[PDB]
RNA sequence: GGGUUUACGACCUCGAUGUUGGAUCAGGACACCCAAAUGGUGCAACCGCUAUUAAAGGUUCGUUUGUUCAACGAUUAAAG
């Protein structure tokens, strides 16, 4: 996971979900694309 | 199913020679030997010159005031020259080379003793001024997408606009300032000297109409 | 059709869709028929038999899926959505297959 | 209303669709000229989290929201109704709109805290430990900001943050 | 925890005290009075 | 190559060819083998040139 | 004693803040929200060259040839599609595909309104002069999941059984 | 396994890459495939490339479908130029005629694509013209008595000077 | 592993007389040129130069819409050059 | 965004706010060294690198220098 202030997709498989009061860019193909809005 | 819409074709747009950005000097060929004062009038207030398009179609409009130096010039030059198309796009500067000197002092020096030494040069830019103006046979979405990076990296807030976008935003501003509901406006109050508010206001507020405060420019204030 | 392509439809024997083209509730039926007769479903398994029965006075569309687990899934889809039929068929063949 | 009936008869599954009778709209609307349902029934800026009879017209039996393309509401009122449904569910209204789980209804838990006019989710907010001073105060939000245009018979604005 | 640097209403970082509806209504009333005055002082 | 065994010819500098026997078989699960021989010279890369110059300077003491 | 232009937003005087709050912009809000208001009159659409060409092509098809069969366009591989193209060109019967948005209004305006429930999903119009349905039925029998929906043979709308009877005739 | 596209010479089908590892990963033998290809193309002039499609079944069996030789090769042969032009449109590579284009269309129509597609020879002629203009070869209507050689001498001088300039630029880049 | 060696044996004459690339089998039999008295008119009734333009085609045929669709594809491709995915 | 070094101004004390290092005592903050739960790795395992949450408990013994620092010896789960 990478904590960032501005999230953005890196491939066409990353999906943005609203969880725990924050935004999460989750990617199943490349797990290194996991982003979390701080 | 979807109806085919025609594509915008450009043929009267002649791409001139050397479409990329030129090199600018950190210090001009004739450096100012006499140190000058740091006037803030070159930043305060709206821009008077270079507010319209000359030959290009897109531009980087600065919605604020500040200074631009050789570092920012090199950043913009490299980014534009590496992300532009020299076969279908050309760029041009709207700001001159840095000429205003800035004085600095070394650490450990007490106050006073005289003026500092000329360290670098900057270019004063007011709000409402264009910085880089580009043209060619290209669309607006790609130039906007690739110029938003430069607009963000610029010190003052900036936007990648065009003729149509500037006209649209100016029409929106006029519409808002003419259909505003409250009868009390900053311009009217400052001109009539209502409530003796001239004691708090500035003589430049009579012209700024409460839209320009220092170096910041809020376009949503009528 | 991508769902049935990636679900591994090798474990089915026969799929027949019996319908009447001159009815007023055949949209989902023909959608399901095309989704199960797509090229990807065919390339997933070649031993399966896809049959499309066309009538004129049946007035009752139906889908019969016989697969080698001794199983016969019969879906009388006359008002169900094509997507609902597809997901139900997929869940059933994934649970028993 | 459409229902999916499944029958298990000797390794043979029968899935069928059954259409039942659904109640229709009332015959006389107060403002038949409006295009939106609420905007034509003149309930705009009138409903609230307390009005359960109005919110219960379009919700799935499992508390789910109904799609806009099938409902027909304008976008703003649809968002407002979604907020109101969330607030009612959190407050504890609509008791008959929860999924039946005979295995999970047995292990009772700590009693449900009585709440109302809640904005966020009960399991996604962290408590304020600093709480701020008077000039910089961490205000506690209550109610949805989308309902700030409701008619105020008292005339005072609705405190969206306290 | 939250310390106001310097004095409360002098330094570069002052108090963030906002404007209230009371002050807004007072200023609007004063503006209406001044508009009436500047009208009566026209003819 | 012949069949399931490709023979790759390449030109690798000797200064970087060290420690290759412990990497080739490690990435090929021990089924790979290599043979090399001195072939020619060529101008050195700037990074390695600066590195060997700094090495000579630290060997001779003075920078 | 701060400068006239600074970077820290230059926090204003209290009277200036009150003045700004008073002179804030107020947008015009109408009485009735025009969104769910009864919509304005219709801005009628114009016909384009593409839809005109489509109408002319459909008219020429339905006027010139005799056999107009309607089948369900099955999503098959392009190689098999071209193979079926070749096997149809052997008998000199062609295939066409028209969008529903242009085919439904033409059919409901013309005398072929009895084909509306046939053009719901994917559609394929087999066009033939001097109709010979025997070879068509034979070449469609070789593919199991490609069923003949219906069509008209000299202004005679028939179903699959009607086509089978016409072929056996 | 599936379909594999390849372009190998007539009789020069060696079991090495870039053909070896593909069928090796697929499962089928490489030497057997080379023997089949050589015995099937033994009558073909060794040296010309022709496209082939290898259909590999899950049981490690393979079938071969060979098409007509490469249209680029056909055009290069009809023009008499070994390697096509670099700057297409800016320079002229060869010179062909509509007669040669029609001949190439006639000899290439008997292939899988133009057999599945019931297209007349006009479509194939247009495709050949497109491929020729992509290669950079000009297609004159009917001019072949000596103009071919008149352009050939100039093209030879041009390519000789081009090779000299390429060697000079390479030496300059090596010295800089 | 290269191309065919036989290429323009007698370039000034043989290329003009007939085409040599028509023979694929090892048995060398080149076809005669078959002069204009054999080839039909559609061979010469086609464009052998630069293609036409959308500003030259008439918006009542099909090739006009073909070229318009091609130009729309080109426009979408030019606009999609800032893909961050 | 913080006010941890230097400097900047001299606002509080020059009818006194006694100034560095050590001994004892520690309190608090987390911008976490260990111990705890995890994500990603060009993470194969042991060793590693970064990110998140977490402060109830610890963070050594010696030579030299007055030394804070600094180098070295031996360890620890670590010598913030
Ligand atoms: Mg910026
Ligand atoms: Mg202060
Ligand atoms: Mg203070
Ligand atoms: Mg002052
Ligand atoms: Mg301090
Ligand atoms: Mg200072
Ligand atoms: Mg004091
Ligand atoms: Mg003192
Ligand atoms: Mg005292
Ligand atoms: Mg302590
Ligand atoms: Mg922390
Ligand atoms: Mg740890
Ligand atoms: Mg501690
Ligand atoms: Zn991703
Ligand atoms: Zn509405």
């Amino acid at each position: 996971f990478k904590t960032k202030g501005v999230l953005k997709k890196r491939c066409r498989d990353c999906y943005l979900v609203k969880r725990r009061g924050r935004w999460f860019i989750y990617c199943k193909t490349n797990p290194k694309h996991k982003q979390r809005q701080m | 199913f979807k109806t085919l819409l025609p594509v915008p074709t450009f043929e009267d747009v002649a791409i001139p020679e050397k479409p990329k950005l030129r090199f600018v000097e950190r210090v001009p060929l004739v450096p100012k030997v006499r140190r000058e004062r740091k006037n803030l009038s070159d930043i305060r207030g709206p821009s008077t010159e270079a507010t319209e398009f000359t030959e290009g179609r897109f531009a980087i409009l600065a919605l604020g005031g500040g200074y631009l130096h050789w570092g920012h010039f090199e950043m913009m030059r490299l980014t534009i020259n590496r992300s532009m198309d020299p076969k279908n796009m050309f760029a041009l500067w709207r700001v001159p080379a840095p000429f205003k000197p800035i004085t600095r002092k070394g650490m450990g020096q007490r106050m006073g003793g005289g003026k500092g030494a000329i360290d670098h040069y900057v270019t004063p830019v007011k709000a409402g001024r264009l910085i880089v103006e580009m043209g060619g046979r290209c669309e607006f979405k790609e130039v906007q997408g690739f110029l938003d990076l430069v607009a963000h990296k610029l010190p003052f807030p900036a936007k990648a606009v065009s003729r149509e976008t500037l006209e649209k935003m100016r029409k929106d501003q006029e519409e808002r300032e003419r259909n505003n509901q409250n009868p009390w406006t900053f311009e009217r109050i400052a001109t009539a000297n209502m409530l003796g508010i001239r004691k708090v206001l500035s003589p430049y507020d009579l012209t700024h109409k409460g839209r320009y405060w220092g170096k910041f420019y809020t376009p949503e204030r009528v | 059709a991508a769902a049935l392509a990636r679900l591994g439809l090798r474990a089915v024997k026969q799929v027949r869709v019996q319908f009447c083209p001159f009815e007023k509730n055949v949209e989902s039926t023909r959608t399901f028929l095309q989704a199960v007769s797509s090229e990807k479903v065919r390339c997933t398994n070649l031993n399966c038999s896809v049959i499309a029965d066309v009538r004129h006075d049946g007035s009752e569309p139906c889908v019969d899926v016989l697969f080698g687990d001794g199983h016969r899934l019969i879906m009388r889809g006359a008002h169900l959505t094509a997507q609902e039929m597809l997901t139900a068929f997929a869940s059933h063949i994934q649970a028993r297959g | 209303f459409r229902e999916v009936v499944e029958i298990l008869d000797g390794k043979t599954t029968i899935i069928e669709g059954r259409i039942t009778e659904t109640p229709q709209e009332s015959p006389n609307p107060p403002n038949p000229t409006g295009q939106c349902p609420i905007c034509r029934w003149n309930l705009k800026h009138k409903y609230n989290y307390e009005d359960v009879l109005l919110l219960s017209q379009f919700i799935r039996p499992h508390g789910g929201m109904l799609p806009r393309r099938i409902t027909g509401l304008c976008q703003e009122e649809h968002l407002k109704i979604e907020e109101c449904v969330k607030m009612a569910h959190r407050a504890g209204l609509l008791p008959n709109h929860r999924p039946k789980l005979p295995e999970g209804f047995v292990p009772k838990s700590k009693p449900r805290l009585n709440r109302y006019l809640t904005r966020w989710s009960p399991r996604s907010v962290k408590p304020i430990y600093n709480k701020g001073h008077r000039w910089n105060k961490v205000r506690m939000p209550v109610g949805s900001p989308l309902l700030k245009d409701n008619v105020s018979y008292s005339g005072r604005p609705l405190l969206l943050y306290h | 925890r939250n310390r106001i640097p310097g004095r409360q209403w002098i330094g570069k970082h002052r108090r963030p005290r906002p404007v209230s509806a009371q002050a807004k209504q007072n200023m609007i009333r004063r503006l209406e009075t001044e508009a009436e005055n500047q009208y009566w002082l026209s003819r | 190559g012949v069949e399931d065994y490709f023979t790759l010819y390449a030109d690798v500098p000797l200064n970087d060819m060290f420690g290759y026997s412990t990497e080739l078989r490690s990435c090929t699960e021990g089924k790979g083998e290599y043979t090399m021989e001195y072939s020619r010279y060529q101008p050195c890369l700037p990074s390695t040139q600066e590195d060997v110059i700094n090495k000579y300077l630290e060997a001779t003491g003075q920078l | 004693g701060s400068k006239a232009v600074t970077r820290h937003r230059r926090v204003m005087h209290f009277e200036r803040q009150k003045l700004m709050a008073v002179t804030e912009y107020i947008p015009p809000k109408p009485t009735i929200n025009p969104r769910c208001l009864p919509p304005p009159p219709t801005p009628p659409q114009e016909e384009t060259g593409l839809v005109r060409l489509l109408r002319r092509e459909i008219a020429a098809v339905f006027r010139d040839n005799r056999m107009i069969a309607v089948c369900q366009h099955v999503a098959l591989s392009a190689e098999d599609k071209l193979l079926l193209r070749h096997q149809l060109r052997k008998h000199k019967i062609l295939m066409k595909i028209f969008p529903n948005q242009v085919l439904k209004p033409f059919l409901e305006e013309s005398k072929y309104q009895n084909l509306l429930p046939l053009f719901v999903g994917h559609n394929l119009l087999l066009v033939s002069e001097e109709p010979k349905v025997k070879e068509m039925v034979r070449i469609l029998k070789g593919i199991p999941f490609l069923p003949l929906l219906g069509g008209c043979i000299d202004d005679t709308i028939l179903s699959r059984q009607g086509f089978i009877n016409y072929s056996k005739l | 396994s599936g379909m594999i596209r390849a372009i190998v010479r007539a009789g020069q089908a060696r079991p090495g890459p870039p053909l070896g590892p593909i069928l090796g990963q697929r499962g089928v033998s490489i030497n057997q495939f080379c023997k089949e290809f050589n015995e099937k193309t033994k009558d073909i002039k060794e040296g010309i490339p022709l496209p082939t499609k290898i259909f590999v079944k899950p049981d490690r069996t393979f079938e071969i479908k060979i098409g007509q030789p490469t249209v680029s090769y056909f055009l290069k042969a009809a023009a008499g130029i070994e390697k096509g032009a670099r700057h297409t449109g800016k320079e002229v590579a060869g010179l062909v005629t509509l007669k040669h284009v029609y001949e190439i269309a006639r000899v290439k129509a008997q292939d899988d694509a133009f057999a599945l597609q019931d297209v007349p020879l006009s479509s194939v002629v247009r495709s050949i013209i497109g491929s020729a203009r992509s290669l950079g070869i000009r297609v004159v209507k009917d001019l072949s008595s000596e103009e071919l050689a008149a352009f050939q001498k100039e093209r030879a001088l041009f390519l000789a000077a081009q090779r000299e300039a390429d060697l000079a630029a390479q030496a300059e880049a090596a010295k800089k | 592993e290269a191309l065919k060696d036989p290429e323009v044996c007698t370039d000034p004459f043989r290329l003009t007389t007939h085409a040599m690339g028509v023979n694929i089998y090892k048995e060398g039999q080149d076809v005669v040129l078959k002069p204009d008295s054999e080839y039909p008119e559609w061979l010469f009734e086609m464009n052998v130069g630069p293609p036409k333009k959308l500003e030259e085609l008439d918006p009542e045929t099909r090739e006009y819409w073909r070229l318009l669709r091609k130009h729309n594809i080109w426009r979408h491709n030019r606009l999609s050059k800032n893909r961050k995915f």
